């Protein structure tokens, strides 16, 4: 809420205060790395704002890294796969998602989530990215 | 003010600084746990939703001196008993306690058969909230798999069960993302309002639960009291005293 | 350093005045000691006894000297004066290999030396052999005192050479019919063992409550000792027959039921394995085992115990032996690792009220609470089955946390057999762990 309040102050503001790609990453990151109640709905709505603001904001490597981190953590895998496929198109790829194994490494979770869900075909694709 | 009373100076601060009497408050040590009526009899019952048992079973477990089987699953048990028993087991009163001796029988007594709100509290503690989400989801998924049944009454109940499962898993998903334990719905300590907020109606309620609870201690601290018909008598009443103290209209 | 001269001076060489009998070996020391003590009791001789299980100073009356491993050497001779002060005539004690090696028994005037057997499963290999030989190296007198050896042990020839070669020797063994005492005919039963032994004086018949051939050595030693002291054959029968239950050493507790109950002190993988196959030779219908492990100690043996028990025994009952500060369920979880099970998996079967049998077809029923476990195993025995408890033996205390709650397995089995019939007459089906009450399902 501390980060989201700053986002609202600039989302509903002047043109030079309008959020950019970097801004959306921080707000999503705050909700993903939350030690509190469920935040998956807020991330989806926050993502909904970014896609609506497509004429100005385009996602980057860090954007899909958090979305894959968020969706895998909240057990929603089908949407995690979609962003991982877009994540593979970047040269940094899984290394950004790895985050040096910090924050209870999400890169391992995506591999582990696919294994438990049985989505092996997507799992071998993930190994190709690594 | 009498010592250790509802207006005791030691518990609630000096009578005449004296302003602390509005804030400092005491508690009541209940010998038996008591269900919070806000989550038991206020339909829909959160305890009933969480335990998946119908409200009628829970009502009889705390008011109709029923007994419940397998309250605890996290510990080994050796019995074929399944769930709520509206009738007292004949072998459970003179055969099993004699075989395992009274001292050894009470060690695992609550592990096999529990009665009153203690059965609910232990059952709530034993709940595997992760498992509750998993099996409710597949059960909910299974119900919609069949689809229409061609009968209005059957389709009426399939909607109720599906909404019950969704409400159940939603309750479970909230518990593990917060620091609220479901055992707290069955309180073993009763907070007392500060004396200033209750000057001399609810005081007689507080004195009602206190003396009812104290006489229950006399029915347990004594050497080999008569169990059952006497232990339950001032165990359901103490439930009622806390009941009317918290919510009386329900 | 050595000192202890005052110990033999204040006592005035108390061991010399009395008759001291030494029994040494890896297995069957305690059982032999009771047989010898009852054999000396049967002859009218006052008996002194200092085994590990108890410290009988005379007859039946007990005492509570500090039983902390080997007592102090000066302290050891102190009560030897005390028993002699009351007038004790005969003395017998387990010649522990560490006790005489440490020099605790330095001024003890031993009279009869008995070598049960050497297996070395308890370090050195040949130094351990001569460490036990110091008991026979004490034997200087060649004409008065006596030696007793067991030929079946290959080390007997080594032991007999020790000390004075001229000492008379009485030889006992199951095989080597050339032995002085050998079993002509022996029968093994779940409640008694009957053996016909050919003593040099004549054929002798015995029938005692000691079960299994592992104690026939003790029975053969007991009669052989009687021959060494020249005991009459009839009196030897009374002494052997009198002893029927040594506390914690394969003790049979029989409250006139259809299947015996065995209480044993085995807690090691070797001791349990040796015991379980030593009861299969008794030809029982089934074997039921109750085995526990101590908490926070020798945790590397817990999976081994379950693996041995589940193979030798048809039904196994894992329990908490001495949880201490460790969680009793955690100890059982280490046990289940031996079979690949987990406590979580076991409790899942508990929900279904059906515990699947093992790969070999055996049953595994665990319960953390000790009192409700030993009693439960007793009710699980049919006609011809055999129930054995392990890990406690004679130790009458259950170490929970830091408190040593008084718990004796003998009382548990005694009471369980008393009320098991009432459980069956009430319709309770105590055949498998999920008991089927009349109101069930």
């Amino acid at each position: 809420e501390v980060a989201y309040a700053t986002f609202e102050n600039m989302e509903y503001g002047e043109d030079f205060m309008k959020p950019d790609t970097e801004t959306y990453n921080w707000v999503i990151q705050a909700y993903t790395r939350a030690d509190s109640y469920d935040r998956v709905q807020d991330v989806a709505e926050l993502l909904g704002m970014m896609v609506e603001d497509y004429k100005r904001v385009q996602p980057n490597v860090k954007t899909h890294a958090l979305l894959v981190e968020c969706f895998t953590k909240y057990c929603v895998v089908k949407e995690a796969i979609r962003h991982f496929r877009a994540l593979k198109n970047f040269e940094g790829g899984t290394k950004v998602l790895h985050n040096a194994g910090n924050f209870e490494d999400p890169l391992s979770l995506y591999l582990r989530a696919l294994c438990r869900e049985g989505r092996i075909v997507e799992l071998i694709d993930a190994l190709d990215a690594m | 003010p009498e010592k250790d009373g509802l207006f005791c100076e030691r518990i609630f601060g000096p009578i005449k600084d004296s302003r602390i009497r509005r804030y400092q408050m005491g508690y009541i040590k209940l010998t038996c746990p008591v269900t919070h009526v806000w989550y038991l009899k206020r339909l829909p019952s959160y305890i009933a939703n969480l335990l998946d048992k119908p409200l009628k079973e829970l009502e009889g477990l705390v008011y109709c001196d029923f007994s419940f089987a397998r309250p605890i699953t996290k510990k080994p048990t050796f019995l074929r008993l399944r769930g709520s028993f509206e009738y007292e087991i004949q072998s459970w009163k003179y055969s099993i306690p004699l075989f395992f001796t009274t001292q050894g029988f009470e060690i695992f007594r609550n592990r096999e058969i529990s009665t009153g709100a203690g059965a609910i509290r232990e059952q709530l503690a034993d709940l595997d909230l992760r498992i509750i989400i998993e099996n409710s989801l597949v059960e909910w998924k299974q119900l919609g798999e069949e689809g229409p049944t061609g009968n209005e009454w059957e389709d009426r109940k399939i909607v109720r069960r599906k909404d019950f499962l969704v409400r159940r898993m939603e309750l479970a998903k909230h518990f593990i993302r917060t620091n609220i334990e479901p055992e707290w719905m069955v309180l073993c300590l009763l907070p007392v309002l500060p004396p200033e907020l209750r000057p001399i109606d609810i005081n007689e309620l507080y004195r009602r639960v206190i003396y009812r609870n104290n006489t229950l201690t006399d029915l347990l601290t004594t050497s080999r009291s008569t169990p059952g018909e006497l232990v339950m008598c001032q165990e359901k009443l103490v439930q009622e005293a806390v009941d009317t103290l918290l919510d009386n209209g329900i | 350093a050595v000192l202890a001269a005052l110990a033999s001076s204040f006592y005035r060489h108390p061991s010399k005045n009395m008759a001291v009998i030494g029994v040494t070996g890896t297995n069957g020391k305690t059982t032999t000691t009771y047989l010898i003590k009852s054999l000396y009791e049967a002859m009218g001789v006052r008996t002194g006894m200092f085994s590990t299980v108890s410290c009988y100073v005379h007859g039946d009356n007990k005492m509570d000297s500090p039983t902390t491993t080997s007592p102090d050497a000066v302290l050891v001779q102190s009560m030897m004066a005390k028993m002699l002060h009351n007038g004790t005539e005969a003395l017998v004690m387990e010649a522990s290999p560490q006790e005489l090696a440490s020099g605790k028994c330095d001024e003890v005037d031993f009279d009869i030396a008995v070598f049960t057997n050497l297996t070395r499963e308890d370090g050195t290999d040949e130094e351990y052999r001569d460490a036990e030989a110091k008991l026979f190296a004490r034997m200087v007198d060649p004409e008065r005192h006596r030696k007793v050896v067991n030929i079946d042990d290959p080390n007997a020839a080594f032991f007999v050479q020790q000390g004075n070669p001229d000492v008379p020797v009485v030889t006992f063994a199951m095989e080597n019919t050339k032995a002085d005492v050998h079993p002509l005919k022996f029968e093994l039963s779940l409640f008694e063992t009957q053996v016909l032994v050919n003593t040099p004086q004549g054929i002798l018949e015995i029938s005692s409550g000691l079960l299994g051939r592992h104690n026939i050595y003790n029975i053969l030693a007991a009669v052989a000792v009687g021959i060494a002291v020249g005991a009459p054959l009839e009196d030897i029968v009374r002494g052997v027959e009198e002893v029927d239950a040594v506390p914690g050493r394969c003790e049979l507790i029989d409250e006139e039921q259809a299947f015996g109950v065995i209480v044993d002190h085995a807690n090691t993988p070797d001791g349990l394995s040796r015991l379980l196959d030593s009861v299969r030779e008794l030809k029982p219908r089934r074997i039921i085992t109750v085995i526990g492990c101590a908490g926070e100690n020798e945790r590397g043996k817990r999976p081994v115990m379950t693996k041995i028990a589940t193979e030798k025994s048809d039904v196994t009952m894992l329990t908490s032996d001495n949880p201490g500060n460790e969680d009793p369920l955690d100890i059982l979880d280490d046990m289940l690792s031996g079979i690949g099970w987990t406590m979580q998996e076991y409790l899942k079967h508990g929900e279904h009220d059906y515990y699947p049998p093992l790969s070999n077809g055996h049953r595994l029923f665990l319960h953390d609470v000790r009192r409700v476990a030993v009693r439960c195993a007793v009710a699980m025995g049919e006609e011809g089955d055999m129930v054995v408890v392990a890990g406690k033996g004679h130790e009458s205390y259950q170490l929970e946390g830091d408190k040593k709650e008084f718990y004796d397995d003998r009382e548990e089995c005694r009471e369980a057999l008393q009320y098991v019939d009432e459980l069956h007459q009430a319709g309770i089906d105590t055949s498998e762990f999920p008991w089927r009450l009349p109101e069930s399902h």
